[PDB]
């Protein structure tokens, strides 16, 4: 958990393991408030929005695709929190 | 299309979860208020009363109408903007151009020398009269 | 290890065509943390700050 919060803080600002420290504790904080999800949990719901969004931006192959790429992600069979994955990628769009 | 991604959040709880009353009452209720909104549009359109120009009026007046509560007064809004956009076709066809094309009547300004043109009171635009004339 | 290499490559493909601008190392920090039941609405605030 703390090891991990810590590394992505580190990596994403290219700074070392102690430079990181103001960020670190404004992260731990923000988590520690809202640590676990307040939504439903519902991959379906993701999927679509991912999908209207591309219909939104008429960059509709890239849409077909992602379907695609889903598809296979869901196929394999290795994550099981997939939604906040995807959920966090479409927020960073 | 939006609506029917709502439904189907309900087969998932079907799937996991339990029977609730309150569920479907406090999932349903942010949503039935929209529907009842969409219905008294779609309600005062079934009665044969408003042809194209003037629907708009009527939607805009509405859509000054609810002002008040802000949830509902955005979806007023993006009917009487993503609806507004053929008719704003037009406006720019006839105010750049001076060139007046509709397959039915959409725009109130209907050809039939100095040159008449005759308007109706048919159709009418969202903003009313001091406009209409310029 | 074959299996999550391959899911990680579905991941990177998906990452470039939302354009998120993430890369393999964060993206894979992102999905250990997702995967522990972590919030990503917090998470994304916090991604945002950090890129910031």
């Amino acid at each position: 958990p703390n090891v991990l919060l810590q590394n992505l803080c580190c990596r994403i600002l290219g700074k070392g393991e102690a430079d990181v420290a103001q960020q670190f504790q404004y992260a731990v904080r923000v988590i520690g408030s809202n640590f676990a999800p307040t939504v439903e949990r519902d991959e379906f719901l993701v999927t679509e929005k991912i999908k209207k969004e591309f219909v939104r931006q008429r960059r509709e192959a890239d849409g077909a695709l992602f379907s695609e790429l889903h598809r296979k992600l869901q196929s394999q069979g290795v994550l099981k929190n997939r939604w906040s994955i995807l959920y966090l990628l479409l927020s960073l769009s | 299309k939006e609506y029917m991604i709502l439904i189907s959040q309900l087969e998932h709880l079907q799937r996991q979860g339990l029977l609730s009353l309150q569920k479907l009452w406090f999932y349903i209720q942010p949503t039935l208020r929209t529907m009842e909104v969409l219905a008294s549009i779609a309600t005062s359109l079934n009665k044969g009363e408003c042809f194209g120009g003037a629907t708009l009026s009527l939607l805009h007046d509405r859509t000054f109408g609810y002002t008040g509560d802000s949830q509902a007064q955005e979806l007023c809004l993006y009917l009487t903007k993503a609806a507004s956009a053929p008719y704003f076709d037009i406006l720019e066809r006839w105010i750049y151009r001076g060139i007046i094309n509709d397959p039915y009547s959409e725009f109130m300004v209907e050809e039939h020398w100095d040159q008449r043109y005759t308007i109706v009171q048919q159709q009418i635009p969202s903003f009313l009269q001091k406009v209409a004339d310029k | 290890m074959s299996a999550v290499r391959e899911t990680m490559d579905v991941l990177l493909e998906i990452s470039r065509l939302l354009n998120t601008g993430l890369d393999m190392e964060t993206l894979s920090i992102c999905v250990r943390l997702c995967e522990q039941g972590i919030n990503p609405e917090a998470l994304s605030s916090v991604i945002k700050e950090l890129r910031r």
